[PDB]
């Protein structure tokens, strides 16, 4: 924190009680645009500038991430849904 | 004072009671690089 | 289209370079000077994806459209500066690979499928040299030799094989698949059952690799990949000297080597070198891999540190899997020391201005825009950073800003859901942050300068999700045990009681009268003119009774208002519809109670009318309220009681001045006649009269009798003289102070327990209120730090339990209203004292926390009424059964619980249910998994951890490991003789026939006599109770049943309240798997699933008849070995050692299908809980008008 200062932590606790509470969301954009996934930050960040709902992150980063952390290690890794498909879980 | 709190009354704050002094210490480093070295002077641009 | 699964396929040469976009088969990459990647490396950006902004690496049309951004001499894609972030690289090999994790993780994925000795062999067929023996040609040289292998190296022949791995590589590959299943499937049926064991397993991959879809061969790198810049970083330190990830020294000589042989095979075949080279290639990926392994560790030039590798980065300690479920650091943070919020209605909540903003910069922003004032956005957020002193009409806005959305709350240890909850924050001066009373007993709120967090919301949703969900205000009582927490307290208590209690005067006693003593006129007179005062005792009232007639509730105050009575005299007043003997003092409590409460009079309803207020008391009240009036108002009342008494519990001026720290006159009379029995019996001892044994019993058992006298006594002139003495009426009511404690202070303190668990002769008279003396000190001293390695080793072990705990659950939720079972559950009314076996009905709470909201499953009939069959019984409810069997009319309180219901993956509505601690049938999604976890070790703070009890057992327990002493268990049914004595001990448990020799060490305390009766199972020598050993010869449930019970015994022992249905859907798991024999599909052997088994052994009997049915068995997991066993990875990850996990798994297929908590999480999705469910968020809402604008366009 150079100019403006902190960044509190949070915890498995913090969460599995999130888990407590149906807390979706709370929950989801308490592992993202608050974090890690970048687009998001940016992305929300902006989207108050102008008030509009604002997240709805397209994929997680960290998931991204590790399944690439993976591949780099072997492994496809892929994706399917309901129906056994194709993903496109990178679109890039 | 509930559960374990306490209240004061504004008259230490007149009567100045109970003030501490405190003295942060700063420090800084200026290493030499490939870049060029890391000198200090009182020029920095843009710096009204 | 999202997401709805996640299959971890392998890794194929073709298809690793498939990937790569680029082909790292160049170099290093950095070039500090110049940031710069260099001409083809690791950060050749030409190859993945721009560092900068779009733009190339010389510059073009950074232009939005177009699609397909090269150039003349710089092909750097445009398309941003985040790919960097995925676009992977690769290096194609030299020749031969082993991705490790098939060759030293724990089978031996290779050296097993193909056998090769187990190990040493492969270990011998790259490096060490040896040489495999792979195809074809015509076999022995000096003796036969065995299609299969190996031959030492100067164990001459030749080679017509090879080494390296391209020896396992088109070995591999040139590999019947099927012709194993019968190799195998030949070995199975007509072995010896030594080594005939493994046999099986090597099917295990096989199958594993067959249908699965995936191949083996590729198992040998013929593509080693390079993972992506943007995430194994080279961030610039202090200038010009860097910090790359760790990992990237790695891949470093991994190019080192793979460079360096690939000239040595380009020109000069010198046999012996070309293999002391490759024997690097691997030992390169090797490290890069898993490096650690073996016993030789990277050596950077210089340090001796490790240095990471593929393995250690995912291998959790935050890698990848658990990095998420740890900690992460929010955006809109922001934490502090808490502080008193008096005034703070309940649902409000603290949050200064100067942080209060900070934590809000955004959205002010804007909402200042669309204010008149400040021009342009970032225009604006010049104001707010010109340094301090911000304007007036500014605020304002943050306020306008805040009104309606809220904030969540959080101490340090968060434990419980409510360690967590929003509040409609408001602007208040101090710096510190201002909580509201009543909470406090969640997070377990304490006042020394303690701080929590305030994280902020955004999503429409978030928000929403939490006060309707979160609001302190909402969530009142504790799944935990469906009883209050916003429950006042520790003082609002203090306050009501005083103004409760009434008084009781002497100087008078000829008082009252059934037919007027004299008269009135005359029995009043007679206090104007002195003796017997206002309040005191009498047959039918005393002067107040007569000297205050009053009408209205209001008068009897009025009256207060001029110093007549002081709120607890006993005065005459009609009350709604009556004469009612009551104070000002209690009256006045309904109508603050009623009013609030809205309707004065079922408020005097619920309310205790006559009798001094208290914990227990108003808690009732306060749940009493909610049942039958909505949390809204439940609030309110909670509210003004913290006010009114409040402000209460201090205009009655209370205090402490240590003179009222009371000791009863008795206590020298009392440590003056005991002082004595002890003359009397060490002069006893001078003699014979008693052992040293039958004498150190006794000046014990002495002063303890006598301490008791101390404690009781002290407290008896306590309730006769000084009812209004400030400790006492504390302890009385729920202020503080127990029984305990306040000895101490007054009366005395007793005997102190040794280091060693023993107990000094000599006690401790001083009490306290007298300053105790010099040794008594150095004696009374352990204690409070040997119960000071509680509160230390008791606070550590995080939540040990509790994680355990979780990943087991996380699973369960309300999945479906009713399983649709009809089967259920006896609950146990009259425990069995396993002792005198003497019988009794259980004790108040524990029912409860049995039946309460429990699932009637065959209706009942008792005293007259009829509980139909399936009604969320009332705590009334079961009050009333409990008077029933007092009644004995019932003794097996039927029930639909969790330890059954069949929904597998959760819990159906009916089963479990209501107790969404909101006392209303549970809604659907609920996180039970979890809560059920949470609540459980909530509590595991309080147990003693010394040692068998407390949480030791727990461990034992849910774990379940045959615990010490084995407890002697009745395998079969019969009769019973037991035989000699100091010398051979045991016991015989012989039926008829069969006279089975039960053994004792030589030193048990036995309990079924000589000659006694039986059934199957139970408790014979005492002890314990082993959780497999039963079970095998008795059923799952059984020992289900014992287990919660079981551990419920301890918690109940210390004070632990709790639904049983908790612990219960712990256990449920605990039984989830089980294994095989006469299989009509998979391996023979292979743990598994309930519902797998059914799914499949109710489907191979009914539509796809035939096979098998496949049965299984009775077999017991504990949290631990449990969850390991779940079939989903991403989550089976986390624990132990994730390698292995993946390695097998990779193999075949492996699909998880995202239904878990950890599982949907470690990626982040949408949780499949609550609002992320399957029942309530695939709805779209309608607006009444815009229903008709939307049926003009469906009929076209």
């Amino acid at each position: 924190g150079k100019a403006q200062f902190g960044g509190q932590r949070f915890g498995e606790m913090e969460v599995w009680a999130l888990e407590a509470y149906g807390a979706a969301h709370t929950l989801q954009e308490m592992l993202t645009i608050k974090s890690d996934d970048i687009e998001g930050r940016n992305a929300a960040y902006q989207a108050i500038i102008k008030g509009e709902d604002v997240p709805e992150p397209s994929v997680p980063e960290s998931f991204r991430v590790l399944v690439k952390e993976l591949q780099a290690l072997a492994l496809d890794v892929q994706t399917l849904d309901e129906k056994d498909n194709p993903v496109d879980i990178f679109e890039g | 004072n509930f559960e374990d709190a306490i209240v004061i009354s504004e008259e230490l704050l007149k009567r100045d009671f109970y003030t501490s002094i405190h003295i942060e210490r700063y420090e800084i480093e200026a290493r030499d690089t490939k870049l060029g070295p890391e000198r200090i002077t009182r020029d920095i641009p843009h710096l009204s | 289209k999202e997401v709805r699964k996640v299959r971890i396929a392998l890794a194929s040469p073709e298809k690793i370079r498939s990937w790569s976009y680029g082909e790292v088969e160049k170099p290093e990459t950095i070039n500090y000077r110049t940031l710069k990647p260099e001409r083809d490396g690791l950060f050749d950006e030409r190859i993945f994806g721009p560092i900068k902004d779009y733009e190339c690496a010389c510059g073009k049309y950074k232009r939005q459209r177009f699609e397909g951004k090269v150039c003349e001499r710089c092909g750097v894609e445009v398309t941003r500066s985040i790919v960097r972030r995925y676009r992977m690289g690769h290096i194609e090999l030299a020749t031969p690979a082993a991705h490790i994790w098939f060759v030293k993780d724990v089978p031996s994925k290779i050296g097993t499928l193909l056998d090769l000795s187990a190990t040493e062999l492969e270990q011998v067929l790259y490096f060490n040299k040896y040489i495999v023996l792979d195809p074809k040609g015509a076999v022995l040289d000096g003796v036969p030799v065995e299609k299969r292998q190996l031959l030492t190296d100067e164990e001459y022949g030749g080679i017509d094989a090879r080494m390296g791995a391209e020896a396992i590589q088109e070995l591999l590959k040139e590999l019947d698949l099927e012709k194993l299943e019968r190799e195998l499937l030949e070995e199975m049926k007509h072995p010896s059952r030594a080594r005939r064991a493994k046999a099986r397993k090597r099917l295990e991959v096989v199958r594993a690799f067959l249908d699965s879809g995936n191949r083996p061969e590729w198992m040998i790198l013929e593509a080693v990949p390079v993972l992506p810049p943007d995430l194994r970083p080279m961030v610039q330190v202090d200038g010009g000297r860097f910090a790359t990830s760790d990992l990237n020294d790695l891949y470093r000589r991994l190019i080192n080597r793979n460079n360096r042989l690939k000239k040595l095979l380009a020109q000069g075949a010198p046999e012996i070198i070309i293999r002391n080279e490759k024997r690097m290639l691997q030992e390169a990926v090797d490290a890069v891999i898993d490096n650690g392994r073996r016993g030789s560790p990277v050596t950077n030039p210089g340090s001796e540190r490790p240095l990471r590798s593929l393995t250690d980065i995912l291998s959790g300690k935050q890698g990848r899997f658990r990095q998420n479920l740890l900690g992460k650091r929010v955006d809109y943070s922001g934490r502090s020391v808490i502080v008193v919020g008096p005034q703070l209605k309940l649902h409000q909540c603290g949050l200064p201005k100067r942080m209060a903003l900070e934590l809000f910069k955004p959205f002010l922003l804007k909402k200042m825009e669309e204010k008149a004032f400040a021009p342009n956005v970032k225009a604006a957020r010049r104001m707010l950073e010109r340094q301090r002193d911000i304007k007036d009409e500014v605020w304002d806005a943050l306020e306008e800003v805040i009104h309606g959305k809220v904030v969540l709350l959080n101490r340090a240890p968060t434990l419980h859901r409510l360690g967590i909850q929003a509040f409609q924050p408001v602007l208040v001066e101090g710096q510190s942050i201002q909580l509201h009373p009543l909470v406090c007993e969640a997070f377990n709120a304490d006042f020394d300068g303690d701080q929590m967090a305030v994280h902020v919301p955004l999503s429409s949703f978030a928000q929403a999700e939490a006060r309707i969900q979160m609001l302190s205000a909402h969530n009142l009582l504790s799944p935990a045990s469906g009883e209050p927490l916003a429950k006042p307290s520790r003082d609002i208590i203090l306050g009501l009681y005083y103004i409760t209690q009434v008084r009781k005067e002497k100087k008078g006693a000829g008082m009252a009268f059934a037919t007027p003593e004299e008269a009135l006129a005359a029995y009043e007179r007679g206090e104007v003119a002195l003796n017997a005062p206002i309040v005191v005792a009498g047959r039918e009232t005393s002067v107040g009774r007569l000297k205050f007639v009053f009408a209205n509730p209001d008068e009897a105050l009025l009256a207060v208002a001029h110093g007549l009575l002081d709120l607890q005299d006993v005065v005459t007043v009609r009350y709604l519809g009556r004469r009612l003997e009551t104070s000002p003092g209690r009256i006045l409590f309904a109508r603050i109670v009623g009013e609030a409460v809205g309707d004065e009079k079922v408020a005097q309803e619920l309310i205790q009318m006559d009798v001094p207020q208290e914990k227990n008391s108003l808690k009732d009240l306060v749940y009493q309220a909610f049942l039958r009036l909505g949390m809204e108002k439940t609030a309110r009342l909670l509210d003004a009681l913290k006010y009114y008494g409040f402000t209460l519990s201090t205009t009655s001026g209370i205090t402490i001045g240590i003179d009222d720290a009371v000791i009863p006159e008795e206590k020298q009379r009392y440590l003056e006649e005991a002082d004595r029995k002890l003359r009397q019996i060490e002069q006893a001892y001078e003699m014979g009269f008693l052992t040293d044994r039958e004498r150190y019993d006794q000046v014990i058992q002495l002063w303890t009798e006598t301490t008791e006298k101390v404690t009781q006594a002290v407290f008896k002139n306590f309730e006769e003289n000084y009812p209004f003495n400030p400790l006492y009426v504390m302890a009385q009511s729920g202020a503080r102070g127990n029984p305990q404690q306040i000895r101490q202070l007054c009366g005395m303190r007793g005997l102190m327990q040794k280091p060693s668990g023993e107990t000094f002769e000599v006690p401790v008279r001083s009490s306290f209120r007298e300053g105790l003396t010099v040794l008594e000190y150095f004696i009374s001293s352990h204690g409070a730090r040997k119960g000071g390695a509680d509160t230390a080793l008791r606070t550590a072990d995080s939540g040990y339990l509790t994680r355990k705990l979780v990943d087991v659950a996380h699973e369960i939720v309300v999945r479906e209203a009713d399983c649709g079972t009809t089967n259920y559950i006896s609950v146990p009314l009259f425990q069995m004292d396993e002792v005198t076996r003497t019988l009794r009905l259980r004790k108040r709470s524990d029912i409860e926390s049995g039946l309460y909201g429990r699932v009637l499953a065959r209706e009942v009939e008792a005293l007259g009424r009829r509980l139909e069959e399936g009604r969320y019984l009332s705590l009334e409810d079961v009050h009333f059964l409990i008077k029933a069997a007092e009644a004995g009319e019932v003794r097996e309180v039927p029930v639909r619980s969790p330890l059954t219901c069949q929904t597998r993956y959760g819990v159906c509505q009916k089963c479990y249910g209501y107790d969404l601690s909101m006392a209303r049938p549970v809604s659907i999604g609920e996180a039970v998994g979890v809560v059920a976890a949470e609540s459980i070790g909530e509590p595991g703070t309080q147990l003693t951890m010394r040692t068998t009890q407390g949480l030791p057992r727990v461990i034992e327990l849910f774990e379940a490991r045959r615990p010490k002493a084995k407890a002697v268990i009745s395998e079969i049914d019969g009769v019973v003789r037991i035989e000699e004595g100091e010398d051979r001990l045991s016991v015989f448990v012989e039926s008829e026939g069969f006279s089975k020799e039960y053994k004792l060490p030589k030193d048990a305390r036995l309990l079924v006599k000589d000659g006694d009766y039986v059934e199957a199972g139970q408790p014979l020598t005492r002890g314990a109770i082993d959780p497999h050993q039963l079970l095998e010869a008795k059923g799952p449930e059984a020992v289900e049943r014992y287990l919660v019970d079981e551990i419920q015994k301890v918690y109940r022992a210390q004070g632990v309240k709790l639904h049983d249905k908790h612990i219960e859907i712990v256990v449920r798991q605990m039984l989830k798997y089980v294994e095989v024999t006469d299989p009509g599909d998979s391996r023979l052997l292979e743990g598994q699933v309930l519902e797998k088994w059914d799914v499949e052994a109710l489907n191979e009997r009914l539509i796809a008849e035939g096979k098998v049915p496949v049965a299984w068995k009775p077999l017991l997991m504990g949290v631990t070995k449990s969850a390991l066993s779940t079939k989903s990875w991403l989550s089976a990850a986390s624990f132990q050692n994730t390698t292995h996990v993946l390695t097998e798994a990779a193999i075949a297929g492996k699909k998880d299908e995202l239904i878990g908590l950890k599982e949907n999480v470690i990626l982040g999705r949408l949780i499949p809980a609550g609002t992320g469910s399957d029942f309530v968020r695939f709805t779209q809402v309608v607006d009444q008008r815009t229903l008709k604008a939307i049926e003009e366009a469906r009929k076209e």
